[PDB]
DNA sequence: ATCAATATCCACCTGCAGATACTACCAAAAGTGTATTTGGAAACTGCTCCATCAAAAGGCATGTTCAGCTGAATCAGCTGAACATGCCTTTTGATGGAGCAGTTTCCAAATACACTTTTGGTAGTATCTGCAGGTGGATATTGAT
């Protein structure tokens, strides 16, 4: 009875962040989830990119740095790249 | 016993973040700051999307989010509407757009 | 005589353009139109190759990076390696 | 006193371009907006000879090729004259506006 | 402008489909904690190959003149929009069975070393030549009358 993981519960949490008294139908969710899957790829697949581009084995936050900048139009961008590096500034002080 | 998201402060899953990226095959390892910095910008875009989807919702005298609403959002937003520029959401229609020319008299 | 960069890409240059492209008649407002689309071209793709360039900690950018830029930008480029 | 009609010439120069391939945008002009261009981006950048090349060609090959969509355009509207609408026409569909 | 057909807009309204809820479990995540390996940053430096500039090259800015193209105006012909009408085809709800997909067993094939052999790339040197330019001479094309 095979197990189907998604992004929904997380997408909802954030949902209720943002708009506390809005619901979201089940093909928006799918939606959702499609979408962050698919930006999921396509910067996992620069960084991937990159990284070969400059004989690297490992892919590190600075790669993943890179491949928003250069997937992202230029505000989102530079608020991603804010609220990544902040994610893990906060990540590394926090063990 | 803390998870990494919340150690990072995120909501969106670190643990399984780092898991998709080595099943993925992207590169040989994984550093440990990649996908909390990437799970991080994954829940920063669905929280600008979400945002903009609930304000069509409430423009629209409804409570629930649908495909029409999200397609509202990516479409009307300059950004949201290059980076989505070649994908389609399906049940999301188009934008009311009619050209000059085609209006009546003068 | 001061003369802007853009404007350093010339009328016959643009007409010799055109021509290559097969163009028998130029409006005298397409050498203002092409240096403008130009520009926008060359950011989009200068752009991305120079956050190559500083992604390898260099200040020069490389013809591979130009190349890289090309080829996420759908203008896949062959002669300059890669 | 000898004079070609217009666009005697214009043929002439179609014919003589389409047969070559060398680049036909000044290499110095060019280099300078390249080093505009990427100051913007970051100062003090130097650039690998066949770097500058590259972006020639590449740049070279667009516009060539947007003159192409460009003149489709000038055609489809029963005209023989390229006029920034055609650009602006041929870019919105190609999708770059 | 005023009169009237007909679309459009709310407002409220019932059913209900789809969403939200909860209780219990659980397989696989995710984390934890320990021992083992190494990727790449950091630091030193050699030599490309890059920015610069002085002398040689040769393309373009310039203003005039008018060929011929574009766009406005006018108009006849007919194509395509509207709508009325008569009814076929799609939509929607209900019921047997193909094949997807989930689990487990098993072996042919691929990984992981390690050592033995070769090939492909650089480099120094020297060796070779296809053809871009130049020439000269005929013939074609274009434009004038």
């Amino acid at each position: 009875k095979t197990r189907k993981e998604s992004y929904a519960i997380y997408v909802y949490k954030v949902l209720k962040q943002v708009h506390p008294d809005t619901g979201i139908s089940s093909k928006a969710m799918s939606i959702m989830n499609s979408f962050v899957n698919d930006v999921f790829e396509r910067i996992a697949g620069e960084a991937s990119r990159l990284a070969h581009y400059n004989k690297r084995s490992t892919i590190t936050s600075r790669e993943i740095q890179t491949a928003v900048r250069l997937l992202l139009p230029g505000e989102l961008a530079k608020h991603a790249v804010s609220e990544g590096t902040k994610a893990v500034t906060k990540y590394t002080s926090a063990k | 016993a803390k998870t990494r998201s919340s150690r990072a402060g995120l909501q969106f899953p670190v643990g399984r973040v780092h898991r998709l990226l080595r099943k993925g095959n992207y590169a040989e390892r994984v550093g440990a700051g990649a996908p909390v910095y990437l799970a991080a910008v994954l829940e920063y875009l669905t929280a600008e999307i979400l945002e903009l989807a609930g304000n069509a919702a409430r423009d629209n005298k409804k409570t629930r989010i649908i495909p029409r609403h999200l397609q509202l959002a990516v479409r009307n937003d300059e950004e949201l509407n290059k980076l989505l520029g070649r994908v389609t959401i399906a049940q999301g229609g188009v934008l009311p757009n009619i050209q000059s020319v085609l209006l009546p008299k003068k | 005589v001061l003369r802007d960069n853009i404007q350093g890409i010339t009328k016959p240059a643009i007409r010799r353009l055109a021509r290559r492209g097969g163009v028998k008649r130029i409006s005298g407002l397409i050498y203002e139109e092409t240096r403008g689309v130009l520009k926008v071209f060359l950011e989009n793709v200068i752009r991305d190759a120079v956050t190559y360039t500083e992604h390898a900690k260099r200040k020069t950018v490389t013809a591979m990076d130009v190349v890289y830029a090309l080829k996420r930008q759908g203008r896949t480029l062959y002669g300059f390696g890669g | 006193p000898h004079r070609y009609r217009p666009g005697t010439v214009a043929l002439r120069e179609i014919r003589r371009y389409q047969k070559s391939t060398e680049l036909l945008i000044r290499k110095l002009p060019f280099q300078r907006l390249v080093r505009e261009i990427a100051q913007d981006f970051k100062t003090d950048l130097r650039f690998q000879s066949s770097a500058v090349m590259a972006l020639q060609e590449a740049s070279e090959a667009y516009l060539v090729a947007l003159f192409e969509d460009t003149n489709l355009c000038a055609i489809h509207a029963k005209r023989v004259t390229i006029m920034p609408k055609d650009i602006q026409l041929a870019r919105r569909i190609r999708g770059e506006r």
